[PDB]
Order: C-alpha cells, then structure tokens, then sequence
C-alpha cells in the first residue's frame, strides 16, 4: 500500500503531477486536503475529471469549511489542527505514507512539513512541472490533456527530501481519539474539527520530550527517574536549600515512607486521647487520666529532657489503656487516619502485643486484632491513595525485669511471619536493647528482618554488636557513627539504613538549631549523607513528640544548614529501599514515589 | 476422607518384616521410620485427611480406656502455601477439643499436645525454630480443654538452641534418648535442657 | 591499612570454615569477607557464612 | 529519537546508557543469547572479575613454560 496526501489550492495540477513520484507504480490510493474557497471549485472538478480516467488509485477530496484564505492566524491554527486530524485519519501508518507539499499556501506547505516532522512520513517530495505546456508553451500543465502530456513527456521533476520518522510519542496517535467531522457532499468529503485537543497534546508532548532530553545528562544523580521530565527551572529549584516555611505545602504533598513509628505513643494527650478513651468497650476499667504536663516550648523544648522523661510523657496511653479492645481498635483506626493525612505510602508500625494481653486475651489475639484492624482500614481506601501498613514486633529489654516478654514477642513474630502472606504482614522485630545474640538465631532462620533500637547511650560497641552480632539491617538513633571512621565506612558499605527522628532526637538529646554553618554539634544528617549512609527520617512517636513526618522533614532544614530538597527526596528513596517489604509492596511503593509534587515557588 | 482426592499421593508399597509386631530380629530405627511413609506429612497436608487422623486416633484411645493422653505432632510438616503451621495446629487442637466435648464426661479421654522439634539431617534448624515459637505462642492461647503442654526434643545444637524461652513460658520438655548409648546425652538432657521426662532411656 | 591507592587488599575469602571466633578483628578493621563454599551439598554452612561469618559474597552456592 | 522511544521502561535496563540504543538493538538485547554468533559481542564487553585464584592461572602449556622460563 502507498498513499499520497496532497494539497490543492488555486493550482490543481499539483495532484496529477504528484501522482507520478513512483512512476508506473503510482499510488494505490491518494487523498487531498484543501480549503472551502469558491475558487477551489473548478480545480476540484478538474481533479475529478482527471480521476475519471486512470482510475487505478483510490480518490477522495476533503476541504476545510472554516479556513479558506490566509487572512487570520486563528484560522491558521484551525487549519493546522484540521490537517493533523486528516493526516491521522486518511493516513493510519506513516510507513505507508507519502506526503506531497507542492500544493497549498506557503503557510500550508509549512503545515505539511511540520505535520510530517511531528507524525512521520515514509517520504516527502515536491512535485515540479516544466512550463512547456499550455498556450505559448510558457505555462506549466494545467489541464487534463496538458497534465497527461507532462506525465507522458517526463516533464515532472520530483525532489524527495528523504524519509521522516517523526516522534515516537506522535506516532501512536490513532485518529479515533481525534475524530474529524465530515459531511458527504457528492464525491467529496467536507471535514471539520470539533476540539483542538490535538494541538495541546502535541505541544505538551514536545515540551516534555525537550525537558527529558535536557535532563538526560544527569540522569544518575536524580533519586527518582521520573524527575527527568521536570522543567530545568524545577530541577534547579530542587538543588537549592530547603525552606522550612515556603516549602511546607510541597513537603505535605510528598508521598512519604514511615519506618520508625510506635503504636503506643500515638494518642498520648489532647483530643485524640479523649477519642480513644471514648471508644473504649468498658468505660469502667479505664484508668484515671493522669496529669502529665508538657515541658515549656513543646514540641521544641528549651533544653533536652532526656529519655526517661520523654517516655514518661506518654503514660496516659499504651500498656494501661490498650488492654481494652475498643481502645485498641480506635488507636489503630486513628493511626491509619493520621498516616493518610500525611500522604504516607508505606508505613512500618511498632507494637507490643504482649503488653496489651489480659486473662481472656492472649498476645496472639491482640496481634491478630491489630493486624485485622489495619488490614480493614487499608481495604476501605482506594488503591491509588492507600497507605500500606506492615508490622514490627518490639522485643524490649526491661531493667532486670520480665525477660519472658522477649521470648513471647520473638515467638509471636516467628509465627505471624508465616501466618500472613498478603496485605498487612509482620515483617521483623525491633530490638530495643542490648545496646543476647543466642536469642535471635531462630529469628534469622525464618527470614525475619531485625532493626536495633539504640538509646540512652553514645557507645560504638553497641552499634558494632548490632551490625555484626544481631545482623541488624537497620539502626535506630545511631547519632554517633562519625566518632568511628571504621564503623561509618562499614555501615555505608553494607547498606545498613539509619533511622533518624529529628524532633525526638532534639527533644531527648538536643542539637543546635538554625545555626549558620556545620559545627561539631550539628545534626549528623548531612555528614551521614556525604559518607554514603542510607539515612531515613521518621517520627518515632506521633503523640509524645507532637510532630508529623512533614514536621520532621521540615525541621531537618533547621537542624541541618543548607540541606536541599533533593536531599529529602533521597531520604525518601533510602526509606523505600530500606523497607522490609516484598516485591509486590516494593513495586507499589516505587509506583507511588514516582509522583512527586510540582513546585509552586520557582520564582525566587 | 481427603478433601482433595486428586492430590492424594499413590499408596506406596511398604512390606512389613515377617513376624510383625514381633520381628525375628531388630530392624533398627531407620527401617522403623520408613514403615510409616504412607501417612504423616505425605497425607496430612490435606485438610480432610488431618481430621480423620485426629478423630480416628481419639476413638482408638477411647476403645483402649485411656483417661489422659499427650499426642506428639509436627504442625509444620503439614503446612502448605495456604495453611500456615499455626493454621494446622489451630485445627489439630479443635479436632481433639471437638471430639472430647462430644464424649460423655465419664469416659472422656483428656488430650494434650506436644510439639516435636526433631533434629533434621540437613542442619536445617528452621523447623526447630518454628515449632518452638509455635509452642510458646499456643502455651498462652489456650487455657482450657486441649492445650499445648510441652515440647518434644526428639534428638549440641539444642544446647546452642537456647531452649530457655520454653522454660520461661511454663512449657515442659521431653527428650528422646538417641539410638546410641550416649550416657553423656542423658546427662545434658537432665541438666542442660532441664528435661522432665526421658524417652527410650534403656 | 598500608595501601590506600592503586592495587589494594580489599578483603579475605574463607575457604571451608561456620566458625567465626577468629574473625572479629577483620570485621573491626572493615575488611570485607567472601565465604567460599566446599564440595558438600549442605545449607547449614551457607547459614553460618551469612550470619556467623557475616559474609558479603558466596562462592559456588549452587 | 532513540532516547525518547526507550525512555518508558528505563528502570528495566541495567546500564542507563542503553536508552540511546536503537529500538531494534534493544529488541536484540531482549532475545536469547547465542554462544556461536555472540562471541564477538561478549568478547568486546567490559567485564568484572570477582573470583580468580592467582595460583591456578598458568598450570599447563605455553603459559606454564613461560612462567618456568
Ligand atoms: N523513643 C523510644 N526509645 C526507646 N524505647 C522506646 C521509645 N519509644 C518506645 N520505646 C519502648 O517501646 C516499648 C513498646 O513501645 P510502645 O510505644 O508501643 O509502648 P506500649 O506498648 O504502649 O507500652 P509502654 O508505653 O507502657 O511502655 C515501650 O515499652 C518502650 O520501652
Ligand atoms: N576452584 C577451587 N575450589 C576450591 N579451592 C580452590 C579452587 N582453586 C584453588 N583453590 C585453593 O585455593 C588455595 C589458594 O589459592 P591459590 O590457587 O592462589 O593457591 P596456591 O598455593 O597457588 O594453589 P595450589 O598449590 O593448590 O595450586 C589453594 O590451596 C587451592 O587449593
Ligand atoms: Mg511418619
Ligand atoms: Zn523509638
């Protein structure tokens, strides 16, 4: 098959001469696009007469009803749109598409050239005829007999500009998606276009392709591959220091990953605590509401308050309160709601089911209830906006106390690891202590991930033992890695992620805020980043800290001077890679991360 | 009574040594184990074949006038890609509890369960870990009727196994004495594993 | 520690150990360990290499 | 052309520079390897060696004779 979409204006001889580019082969079918001007009529009848004889190829005529002359530019835009729609319809494939641009206005010829470039044409040529015809023999062929003489005397020089593949994005545009309104009027088609969606789509595709080509160079320094389609101004905005105030709305819309969150530290005070208490099944067993006063300046205390005070700041919720089934259900539902409000796409929650067990409720019952509450909340949400929740069991080390809880939690984790293989799963154990290796060989033999929770100590021996004795795949609150170059290098080489909680670290330990340049006491976030460590930003306790994931990502701008927004994107990518998810959850998380909010303040 | 009769393995041909149950010569332990290869993990992965085993066994104790029994099971050997070891144990317990409750309280044999953590000939101690964790989980779950009352150490690794957690949750320990005259083995069971019963200590 | 440019010593490969008592010093200094499997078709050795020897590469783990 | 055509599904390519490859070449890359016909392409590949014993390199032949000499 070989088609030729020609253009006709005041001179109808272009089509008959263009009908001989191949020669004896000709074209199996040809079409013409022109205007509706009355002057184009006699040319149309002449073309019909020419088509009467030599009726080997297929014939049709299409004129635009809304564009005749060249007295407007909006008419030019409409002509371009109609030309593109007609090329899409009468030319499904550019491989079998031969385009002639001899006929039509100058703007018309440019339109054919541009359409060939955008949508591709197997071959574009320009038909020429010697003026050795007509009266005086000084005019080109303009009649049936003269046209035949030119075709019979080899009086047509054809200039072929070569194949033209076009754009990959503009070659898969089917005409049905861009219908053209036609009205049969005799042996010709009167085509009209309804909307200009085609031009806008083409312009957007071209701009996106230009952005992709401009960002191609540095495609290995972008944490998310989908960032290459951003305008260069946006990619420059992404390399500037994060603004804690103007960037609040951009951070709030980011799809975030939560890896360090405690179930029992969520609704520790305020209205959430009262809602949780109201949800209680039996309101009589509810313990009295203790009076826990927040330190002045909370959530930013004037001075650090250490870990014991921080933990005691959340005694109105947890072990004594979550033993009520209704309170536990309300806790889980409100935590999922809070995760949704922050646009978290993947979260790992830490729970202590043994702490919530009673006479009639074993740790297994509590764990199953928590898992099913989270799964039901997940299923009640659209998949496009659904946060995936997995569970980690916290095996804490009491101060010379109940060591049976550690065994119970480890056994519970080992059982729940095989119990559930879909939806909400139990993916690891959090070892808040030892900062014991014999207790955890069974954990490693069943494929459970281990995360070690450092606390109330600044020793590197604990980190060394967690990395090489407990085989931890993540470290929590490892704020003293720089104090041992060997340990820092090992952590970077082995890909062990470090969980940092800005507000929790600031309130428990305290760091300089809003300084000018990195001193010897600054937050180690950027020092870790420059060392190759996979750093993730978390919340620790939503309630005790009063800070969300957005709040922590924003406070990183005051704890770390000059931290850029590409750095927060890198932290999110690090969290996505460090999650204990499986292939399906990892694919879903990566699909969610590929949707970064577009900046709004890229004007300085 | 198999639920999926299209998955039941063919009934292998296993010949019993002449004179069974009284053989003319001791056939050893390896040949003894193979004699029961037509049942167990081969058949018990079927949800329907695991009920007949639990019910055809409870009515064998009733016909023998047993008043209290402790059955040794390996729920991890019957776990498929859809039935986890906890699902198998959850079912074995309720197939015995249901049978117990359907018998008059005058001739009712009370059944308790022991989880067998058998040493494997691959060094594969993942099965041991799953059984010990399963026993600890089921120790608190059920307080009445059929209960998981202990673990069966049918077999140095167990001394590196850290069997302390089973002791901290109130589970009892039973140890099969090996086929060798390992007097040093019975010594470590009593004092290392804190075993309260010894199996085949001849 | 002697060499820091050009050709360097980047680790050691254990060739038949499951016994990491005498390997804490190598992990302390940051040397990477690759554990080289033997002719035995055992999986316990792989578990010991991954979790006892803290190996980062495995040889002939078929 | 090549980069834009292969942009979709660029995370499935080990080396990101393979995007600029012609689509026919990528389709060839997705076809089963041919030992007889693909000797030159594999021979010209930049490779990484992580398991090579120094003591088992020249154990017989002209290389052994050179080492001994
Ligand atoms: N920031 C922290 N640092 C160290 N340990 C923590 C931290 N937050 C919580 N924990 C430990 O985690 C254990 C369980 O976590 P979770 O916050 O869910 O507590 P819980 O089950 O409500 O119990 P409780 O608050 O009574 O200790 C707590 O007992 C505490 O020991
Ligand atoms: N494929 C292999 N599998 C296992 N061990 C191997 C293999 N190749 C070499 N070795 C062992 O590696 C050890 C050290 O490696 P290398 O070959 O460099 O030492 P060598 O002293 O030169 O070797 P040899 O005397 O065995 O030829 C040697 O003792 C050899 O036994
Ligand atoms: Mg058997
Ligand atoms: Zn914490």
């Amino acid at each position: 098959m070989r088609i030729l979409l020609c253009s006709v204006g005041t001179s109808w001889a272009v089509v008959p001469e263009a009908m001989q580019l191949l020669g004896s082969q000709g074209f199996d079918e040809v079409h013409v696009l022109t205007t509706a001007s009355s002057k184009i009529s006699p040319g149309v009848e002449q073309l019909l007469r020419y088509f009467e004889m030599h009726p080997g190829p297929r014939f049709s005529i299409s004129r635009v009803q809304d564009f005749e002359d060249l007295r407007s530019e909006q008419d030019h835009m409409l002509f371009e749109e109609v030309l593109w729609r007609w090329l899409l319809q009468r030319a499904p494939q550019a491989a079998h598409r031969y385009i002639c641009l001899a006929g039509g206005y100058k703007t018309i010829s440019a339109a054919m050239q541009r359409a060939a470039a955008l949508f591709g044409a197997c071959e574009v040529f320009h038909v020429l005829c010697e003026p050795r015809f007509g009266p005086q023999g000084n005019r080109e062929a303009s009649t049936l007999e003269e046209v035949e003489q030119a075709i019979a005397t080899n009086a047509l020089r054809f200039v072929r500009l070569g194949p033209e593949p076009g754009w990959p994005q503009l070659r898969l545009l089917s005409a049905p998606s861009f219908p053209l309104e036609s009205t049969l009027q005799g042996p010709v088609h009167w085509v009209r276009a309804s909307d200009m969606r085609l031009r806008q789509h083409v312009e957007g595709v071209l701009e996106r392709s230009r952005h992709i080509l401009a960002a191609w160079e540095g495609i290995s320094e972008l944490p998310i591959p989908a960032l290459a389609a951003w305008p260069p101004s946006h990619l420059r905005w992404l390399h500037e220091p994060l603004d804690p105030v103007q960037d609040k709305a951009w951070v709030q819309a980011l799809p975030k990953v939560e890896l360090h969150c405690h179930l029992g530290g969520f609704a520790t005070h305020g209205e959430l605590l009262h809602k949780v208490r109201q949800e209680a099944a039996n309101p009589e067993s509810l313990p009295p509401v203790r009076a826990i006063p927040l330190p002045p300046g909370w959530p930013i205390p004037e001075e650090p308050i250490g870990l014991e005070r921080y933990m005691r700041l959340g005694d109105n919720n947890g072990s004594a309160l979550l033993k009520d089934p209704g309170c536990l259900r309300a806790q889980c539902r409100l935590l999922y709601e809070a995760l949704l409000a922050d646009h978290v796409a993947y979260a790992e929650i830490r729970c202590s089911p043994a702490n919530y067990a009673s006479a009639s409720r074993s740790p297994w019952v509590v764990l199953q209830e928590i898992r099913n509450h989270f799964q039901q909340a997940m299923e009640e949400t659209p998949e496009d906006r659904r946060c995936h929740v997995n569970l980690l069991l916290t095996a804490t080390r009491e101060e010379g106390g109940d060591r049976s809880r550690i065994a119970r939690h480890l056994a519970l984790a080992i059982t729940a690891a095989e119990h559930w293989k879909n939806g909400c799963r139990v993916v690891g154990v959090d070892l808040a202590g030892f900062e014991f290796a014999t207790d955890f060989e069974p954990v490693h033999r069943v494929g459970l991930a281990v995360t070690v929770h450092a606390g109330e100590n600044d020793d590197v021996e604990g980190i060394w033992q967690a990395v090489f004795k407990l085989s931890a795949r993540r470290l929590g609150h490892a704020l003293h890695l720089s104090r041992s170059p060997d340990l820092l290098r090992v952590v970077a080489e082995r890909g062990i992620a470090v969980e940092l909680c800005p507000y929790a670290n600031l309130q428990i330990k305290g760091f300089p805020l809003d300084e000018e340049q990195e001193g010897s006491e600054t937050y180690p976030l950027r020092g870790y980043l420059a060392a190759g460590v996979a750093v993730t930003l978390n919340t620790d306790n939503l309630g005790i800290s009063q800070a969300s994931l957005t709040d922590n990502l924003l406070l990183t701008a005051r704890l770390c001077p000059g931290i850029t927004r590409l750095e927060v994107l890198k932290t999110q990518v690090f969290a996505a890679q460090a999650a204990f998810a499986n292939q399906a959850e990892r694919k879903a998380l990566w699909a969610r991360l590929a949707q970064v909010p577009v900046p709004t303040d890229t004007e300085q | 009574e198999a639920a999926n009769p299209e998955s039941l393995p063919p009934v292998r041909a296993i010949p019993l040594p002449p004179g069974w149950p009284i053989p003319e010569e001791p056939i050893g332990l390896e040949r003894y184990m193979r004699l029961g290869d037509n049942n167990g993990s081969a058949l018990l992965k079927d949800p329907g074949c695991l009920r007949a085993q639990c019910r055809l066994l409870y009515e064998a104790l009733l016909a023998d006038h047993v008043a209290y029994a402790e059955i040794r099971c390996s729920p991890a050997n019957y776990a498929s890609a859809s039935r986890s070891p906890w699902v198998v144990l959850q079912e074995i317990r309720n197939h015995f509890q249901q049978a117990m409750e359907e018998t008059p309280e005058d001739r009712r044999c009370h059944v308790n369960l022991l989880l067998t953590a058998t040493r494997e000939e691959g060094g594969d101690r993942s099965r041991i870990a799953r059984h010990l964790a399963l026993a600890i989980t089921a120790a608190e779950h059920w307080k009445n009727g059929c209960r998981v009352v202990g673990v069966d150490l049918a077999g140095a690794a167990m001394f590196a196994t850290d069997f302390e957690p089973v002791h901290r949750v109130g589970l009892a320990v039973t140890v099969h004495a090996g086929e060798n005259d390992d007097v040093e083995g019975i010594w470590q069971a009593v004092f290392k594993l804190s075993a309260r019963r010894l199996g085949h200590a001849l | 520690e002697h060499w820091k440019n050009g050709c360097r010593v980047v680790g050691v490969d254990l060739a038949g150990f499951m016994f990491a008592t005498d390997f804490e010093p190598v992990h302390r200094v940051g040397l990477a360990v690759t554990v080289h499997a033997g002719e035995n078709d055992d999986v316990e050795g792989i578990w010991q290499a991954v979790f006892k020897l803290s190996a980062r590469r495995l040889g002939h783990a078929l």
